[PDB]
C-alpha cells in the first residue's frame, strides 16, 4: 500500500509498504530517498512518535495515511 | 533603506524584497487584551509601516492575565489608550497611535486588519467590506485551552513563495538527449515531481543554460527527466540546475460563505474530529455573547453550559452540519469560555502575527482558512476544577483561575524555576512566568543566567531590552523588565551572568539545583542543551527545552522517571566542508567565506597571539615546539611580526596588504596550476579540472578593480589595526604607495604536497629578539566581530572572498550574505520564539500538576512558513530488567551515605541481592572480589570517600557535595548484570 511523509519543510514522500512492516523498515526506505539516517528521522502519526521493533500496524497505519518527519532545532 | 543592523537576523527569513513591502502596509488591530497586544507586539518588532489600536473598553482587574503592558493603576482607562504608550516603544519605525471611532471607509488604509475579542455579527459585517475592497483580514480569539485563527486574503491572492526554502541547487554530470539528468557523484538533487529548473554552464547543450524553466519529473534521488532535449544537442556534460520557485493564487473564501463549508488547518492528527466541533463551538460562544449582554459562560458553571450546548444544536442545524456533536468536548469551552492564558496568546499570537506578514509579503504560504487549536491535557487533574474553584478573585490571576483553579494558582507561585539563557527565548519565556505568577509565592523563586550583553540585532525579538539597554547584561534587564510586568516579583528574581557549562558548577552545584522544581532552556546551541540535560538527569530534575530555525520551531518536555532526555536522541550533525576542498578545490561561495574568514584569523589573529605569547609565557618556544601543530609556522610569525615585517607608517601596511594580493589570489594559484595543469588528466582520461573541482585563473592586481581595492583596503586598515598605526581611506594614498610596487619574482617550485626540517627551525629561533629586550610590549589581535561593520572584519572576508571566487569563476557574494556566512548567523524573528514559548508554556501547567501519564505530555514541531504544526508523546525512557525489578536505565540510581566499603558491598547483597564484584570511580579501580585478602582487609573499613582518595592518591576537593560510582555485580542467580550507577551523598 501507498503512505506519505510531509517533512518539516514541506517535502513529501511518498512509500510503498504494508502494514505488517516494521518502523525500522519504513526508514530503511526513507534513507534510501533522502539519506537520513534511520536514528535521526522522527516520524509522527495521529500523534505518536514511530519507535522502532514496532509495526505500522502497531500504529493503524493504513493506506493513504500521511506522517511526519521532523527535526529539533537549536535556535533561541 | 533598511536598517540592516536592527534587522539583521529577520531578513535572514523575510527577505529585504519582503520587507521593503511590509514598511508600505499599515495594519489596524482590534481588542488590545493578551490576544490583540501579543499580535501587535510581533508586528511592531517585525517592521510594518504602521499599527493602529482599537479598543475602547475599559480596563478590568482580570486583564492583567495575560496582557503585560496593562497595570492595576490603569483599570477604568480604555486599553489601547493605555497599551499605545508602551508599543510605541518597541520599534522606532513603527508608528503606533489609537482610533476611537471604525468606519467601514476607514478600513481602505490598511492593508490587512487583526480582528480579536469580537462578535461573529461584527465580524461578518468586517469581513464582508474588507473581502470586497482588497484588504486582507485575521480573525482570532483565545478561549481558556482553545483557540481559533480565521485568514481571508481575498480570492486572488498571490503567493510567490510557498514553503520559505531556498532554491535547490546541484552540480550535474551528464544529461541524455530525452532528457535524463544524472546528478554528480551520488549527490542527490531534492527536487520533486512538478518543480521547475534552470540550467548553466552545461557542455554540448548550449540552449539549455538560456534560463527557461522546464517542468522536472523525478526518476529517483539522483536523477531526474526534464523532457526531450533531442533539438539542443546529443548529450549534455557537467553544469549545475536551480530551482525556479513558481507563485501559486491562492482563492480564499470569505467568513460568511466559508462559515457553512469550512477549510480546516489541523495542527494535531491525533484530534482530526474536534476542528469541526470547535467550529460550531466558537459560534455558540458568539451567539452566547448577544444574549447575556456580551458575557461569556461562566468558569465552570454548568447552567452557562447547557445553555451553549443548546446554542450549538441550533448553529449544527442552521449550519446543515451533518456531525454528531461532542457534549463534553464542547461544554469545556463554555466552561473555559473566560480563561485568559498568556500561554495561549502567545502561541496565537505569534502565529496571527506572521499571518499579517504573509499578507503584506505575498511570502510564505497562510493559513487556509480555519485553524481551530487546542491543549486540553493541560487542564489539572491533581485539584478540583468546579465553579467555586474556578470563581473570580479579583486579582490580576482571573483569566488564568477561570480554568486552573485557585489552589492551582498557589502552587505556580510557589515553583522555584531556573532559566538557562535570557536572550530571544528567554524574554519570551520570563514574559509568560511572569503573566502566570510564577514565583511569586513564599517559596517561590526564579533564577535566570546569561553570559551576553545587548547589542543592537537584538532588539527585533528580545522584546524586554531598549535600545538604551544596549551594552547592559541581559539577564539584569530582562529581570529588571519583568519586575515592571509583575510588581509581584520584585525581590524574587536572581539573576546572573555565568555561562551555563562545567566551569560554573560551583555556583550551580547541587545545593543550587535541589531547590529548583524545573529547569527551562533558552539556548542557541547544541552543547549547552546537552549539558543541561545530563545535569537534569543527575538531580531528576524536569526540564523544558525548545528550538527555533527561522520560521520553524520544537518543544520538548523531560519528565523525570518517565521519558527520555533531550540527549537519548540524535540529531543530524554539523555541516564540515573537505579541507581539500576549501584549501584548493572550491566551487561554492560557501567555500570561500570559510577559506577568507581562516585567513582572517590566519593573518590577524593566529600571528599576534603567538608573539604576545612570546613575550608573556617563560616557556612558550619549548612547550610550543611540543605541542604545536605547526611550530615552524609559530616562529615565522614571531619573526614576521616582530621584526623582518613589523611596519613602521600606514604606507608600509599597504605594501604589506598588496603582497597578501599576490600571495594568496596569484602565486598560490599558480604553483596549484603547476601541479595540475589545466589540461591535465586522471588515470582513467579524464579532465583533472573537471565535476567539483574549478580550473582556477590567477589574478593580476588592478587598482582600478573594486574587488582588489576592497581587499587592499580592508587588510592594510587590519595590519595597522595590529599595531596601532591609524589607518586611512583616501585613495590618493593606495594609489601614490602601490603605483610603485616592485613585486618579487615568483616561480613555481616542485616537490610540494598538495592534498587532493629540524635544524632550520632551531636558527630561527635563535634569530628572534629576546622577550627581555621587549618588556611591556603586545601586539592587538584581531577579535572576529560580525555586527560591527565599522571593523573591516565583514570587508576583508567579502573581498578576500570574492577574489577567490574570482580565481575559481564562481559568482560573488556582498556583505549581507558573507555575514551571513561568515558569521554563522542563526536566521530568527519574534514570531517563532512567541510560538514555542507559548507551546513551552502549556506543558509547564503539567509538570506542576505532577501529570505521570506520558500520553499527557507533548512535543512541539511547527513550520510557520507553510502553516504546519504537529505533535507527539513524549518517548519513554528505556526499562531493563533486574532481579525482576523494572530499572529505569536513565533515571534510577542507588543513593546511599558515605559509609565503608564494607557496608556497602553489604547493603547490595541483603537490600538489593546483588553480589558486588566490582566498584570503580571514575577510571579508578576501587575494589574488586578478586583482589588479595591483605588488599580488602585495609580497604573494607575505609569510607568511600576515604577509599576513593587513597586510591586516587588524591584528597577530595572540598566543596565536593556527592560522588559517583559504578559497579559490576552478579544477579541472585549468580549472572552478571547491569544496574544503575551509586550516587554518594557526603
Ligand atoms: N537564541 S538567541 O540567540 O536569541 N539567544 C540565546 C541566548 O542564550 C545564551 N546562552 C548561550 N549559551 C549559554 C550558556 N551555556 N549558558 C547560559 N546562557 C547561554 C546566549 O547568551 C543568548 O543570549
Ligand atoms: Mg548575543
Ligand atoms: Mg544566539
Amino acid at each position: 500500500m501507498q503512505i506519505f511523509v510531509k517533512t518539516l519543510t514541506g517535502k513529501t514522500i511518498t512509500l510503498e509498504v504494508e502494514s505488517s512492516d516494521t518502523i525500522d523498515n519504513v526508514k530503511s526506505k526513507i534513507q534510501d530517498k533522502e539519506g537520513i539516517p534511520p536514528d535521526q528521522q522522527r516520524l509522527i502519526f495521529a500523534g505518536k512518535q514511530l519507535e522502532d521493533g514496532r509495526t505500522l500496524s502497531d500504529y493503524n497505519i493504513q493506506k493513504e495515511s500521511t506522517l511526519h518527519l521532523v527535526l529539533r532545532l537549536c535556535g533561541g | 533603506t533598511i536598517d540592516e543592523g536592527l534587522y539583521s537576523r529577520q531578513l535572514y527569513v523575510l527577505g529585504h524584497e519582503a520587507m521593503k513591502q511590509m514598511s508600505q502596509s499599515n495594519v489596524l488591530i482590534i481588542g488590545c487584551k493578551g490576544l490583540g497586544v501579543e499580535i501587535a507586539k510581533n508586528v511592531c518588532l517585525a517592521g510594518v509601516k504602521s499599527v493602529t489600536l482599537y479598543d475602547p473598553q475599559p480596563t478590568r482587574i482580570e486583564d492583567l492575565s495575560s496582557q503585560y503592558f496593562l497595570t492595576e493603576d490603569d483599570i477604568g482607562v480604555p486599553r489601547a489608550k493605555v497599551t499605545v504608550s508602551k508599543l510605541a516603544e518597541l520599534n522606532q519605525y513603527v508608528p503606533v497611535s489609537v482610533v476611537d471611532e471604525l468606519s467601514t471607509e476607514y478600513l481602505k488604509n490598511f492593508k490587512c486588519v487583526v480582528v480579536t475579542e469580537t462578535s461573529l455579527t461584527k465580524q461578518l459585517e468586517i469581513n464582508d467590506f474588507t473581502h470586497k475592497n482588497h484588504i486582507a483580514y485575521i480573525a482570532a480569539d483565545s478561549r481558556g485551552l482553545f483557540g481559533s485563527i480565521f485568514c481571508d486574503f481575498g480570492e486572488n491572492f498571490i503567493c510567490t513563495d510557498t514553503d520559505g526554502n531556498e532554491p535547490l541547487t546541484g552540480m550535474i554530470a551528464s544529461i541524455t538527449d530525452d532528457g535524463v539528468v544524472t546528478m554528480l557523484e551520488e549527490t542527490r538533487h531534492g527536487l520533486e515531481n512538478g518543480d521547475f529548473v534552470k540550467f548553466t554552464e552545461v557542455k554540448g547543450m548550449p540552449g539549455l543554460n538560456d534560463g527557461t524553466p522546464r517542468k522536472v519529473e523525478v526518476k529517483g534521488p539522483y536523477t531526474f527527466s526534464i523532457g526531450s532535449v533531442k533539438d539542443l544537442g546529443s548529450a549534455g556534460y557537467n553544469g549545475v540546475f536551480t530551482q525556479v520557485k513558481v507563485p501559486t493564487k491562492i482563492s480564499f473564501k470569505s467568513l460568511r460563505e466559508s462559515l457553512k463549508d469550512p477549510e480546516y488547518v489541523y495542527p494535531d492528527f491525533g484530534k482530526m474530529m474536534r476542528p469541526p466541533q470547535y467550529h460550531i463551538a466558537f459560534q455558540a460562544l458568539s451567539a452566547f455573547a448577544d444574549a447575556h449582554e456580551g458575557s461569556l459562560p461562566r468558569p465552570r458553571n454548568d447552567i452557562d453550559a447547557a445553555e451553549f450546548f443548546e446554542f450549538c444544536k441550533k448553529i449544527a442545524s442552521t449550519l446543515q452540519f451533518d456531525v454528531e456533536l461532542d457534549e463534553k468536548l464542547i461544554k469545556e469551552i463554555s466552561y473555559q469560555a473566560r480563561g485568559d492564558l498568556v500561554a495561549m496568546s502567545a502561541f496565537l499570537g505569534g502565529a496571527v502575527a506572521q499571518e499579517v506578514l504573509k499578507a503584506t509579503t505575498s511570502k510564505f504560504y497562510p493559513l487556509k482558512q480555519y485553524f481551530y487549536f487546542d491543549s486540553l491535557e493541560s487542564l489539572p487533574s491533581s485539584v478540583t476544577i468546579s465553579e467555586e474553584t474556578c470563581k473570580p478573585r479579583g486579582c490580576r490571576y482571573d483569566g488564568q483561575i477561570a480554568v486552573f483553579g485557585s489552589e492551582f494558582q498557589e502552587k505556580i507561585a510557589s515553583l522555584s524555576t531556573f532559566l538557562v539563557g535570557a536572550g530571544a527565548i528567554g524574554c519570551e519565556m520570563l514574559k509568560n512566568w511572569a503573566m502566570m505568577g510564577v514565583a511569586t509565592g513564599e517559596s517561590g523563586h526564579i533564577s535566570v543566567t546569561d553570559m551576553d550583553s545587548i547589542e543592537k540585532s537584538n532588539l527585533n525579538r528580545q522584546f524586554l531590552f531598549r535600545p538604551r539597554d544596549v551594552g547592559k547584561l541581559k539577564s539584569e534587564c530582562a529581570s529588571t523588565a519583568v519586575s515592571i510586568m509583575n510588581p509581584s516579583l520584585t525581590g524574587k528574581i536572581t539573576s546572573y551572568q555565568e555561562r551555563v557549562g562545567p566551569e560554573s558548577e560551583g555556583i550551580f552545584g547541587d545545593e543550587f539545583f535541589e531547590k529548583l522544581s524545573l529547569v527551562t532552556n533558552a539556548l542557541d546551541n547544541v552543547e549547552a542543551r546537552m549539558y543541561v540535560d545530563r545535569r537534569c538527569v543527575f538531580f531528576e530534575k524536569p526540564l523544558l527545552e525548545s528550538g527555533t530555525l527561522g520560521t520553524k520551531g520544537n518543544t520538548q518536555v523531560v519528565v523525570p522517571h518517565l521519558t527520555e532526555s533531550y540527549g537519548s536522541s540524535q540529531d543530524p550533525p554539523e555541516k564540515s566542508f573537505p579541507i581539500c576542498t576549501l584549501k584548493n578545490f572550491p566551487n561554492r561561495i560557501e567555500h570561500t567565506i570559510a577559506w577568507a574568514r581562516d585567513l582572517f584569523e590566519g593573518l590577524f589573529k593566529q600571528p599576534i597571539d603567538n608573539v604576545n605569547m612570546y613575550l608573556s609565557s617563560p616557556n612558550f618556544l619549548e612547550t610550543s615546539l611540543k605541542t604545536s601543530s605547526n611550530p615552524r609556522e609559530v616562529l615565522e610569525n614571531i619573526r614576521d611580526y616582530l621584526v623582518t615585517e613589523k611596519p613602521l607608517s600606514f604606507e608600509e601596511c599597504i605594501m604589506w596588504a598588496r603582497l597578501q594580493f599576490d600571495k594568496f589570489f596569484n602565486n598560490n594559484i599558480q604553483q596549484l596550476l603547476f601541479n595540475f595543469p589545466k589540461d591535465s588528466v586522471t588515470s582513467t582520461g579524464q579532465p583533472f579540472w573537471s565535476g567539483p573541482k574549478r580550473a582556477p585563473t590567477p589574478l593580476s592586481f588592478d587598482i582600478h578593480n573594486r574587488e582588489h581595492f576592497d581587499f587592499i583596503v580592508a587588510a592594510a586598515s587590519l595590519y595597522a589595526f595590529n599595531y596601532g598605526l591609524k589607518s586611512e581611506t583616501d585613495p590618493a594614498i593606495y594609489e601614490r604607495v602601490l603605483a610603485g610596487y616592485n613585486p618579487p619574482p615568483f616561480a613555481p617550485k616542485s616537490g610540494i604536497k598538495i592534498q587532493v626540517d629540524k635544524q632550520e627551525l632551531k636558527s630561527i629561533a635563535d634569530s628572534l629578539p629576546p622577550p627581555s629586550s621587549l618588556v611591556g610590549f603586545r601586539l592587538t589581535p584581531a577579535e572576529f566581530e560580525k555586527d560591527d561593520d565599522s571593523n573591516h572584519h565583514i570587508d576583508f572576508i567579502t573581498a578576500a572572498s570574492n577574489l577567490r571566487a574570482m580565481n575559481y569563476d564562481i559568482t560573488p557574494a556582498d556583505r549581507f550574505k558573507t555575514k551571513f556566512v561568515a558569521g554563522k548567523i542563526v536566521p530568527a524573528m519574534c514570531t517563532s520564539t512567541a510560538v514555542v514559548s507559548g507551546l513551552v508554556c502549556l506543558e509547564l501547567v503539567k509538570l506542576v500538576d505532577g501529570k505521570k501519564k506520558i500520553e499527557e505530555y507533548k512535543n512541539g514541531f511547527f513550520n510557520l512558513a507553510i502553516g504546519l504544526f504537529t505533535f507527539s508523546d513524549p518517548i519513554a525512557s528505556p526499562k531493563m530488567k533486574v532481579n525482576g525489578k523494572e530499572i529505569d536505565k536513565i533515571w534510577d540510581r542507588y543513593n546511599l551515605p558515605d559509609c565503608t566499603l564494607q557496608e556497602l558491598i553489604d547493603y547490595f547483597q541483603k537490600e538489593e541481592g546483588l553480589e558486588v564484584t566490582m566498584l570503580s570511580s571514575g577510571v579508578s579501580l576501587l575494589y574488586a572480589n578478586f583482589q588479595p585478602p591483605k588488599k580488602l582487609a585495609e580497604r573494607l573499613p575505609l569510607k568511600i570517600s576515604e577509599l576513593v582518595e587513597q586510591i586516587t592518591k588524591k584528597k577530595l576537593e572540598p566543596f565536593r557535595k556527592h560522588l559517583v560510582l559504578e559497579i559490576c555485580c552478579d544477579d541472585a542467580n549468580g549472572e552478571d548484570v547491569e544496574v544503575p550507577f551509586i550516587c554518594i551523598k557526603l
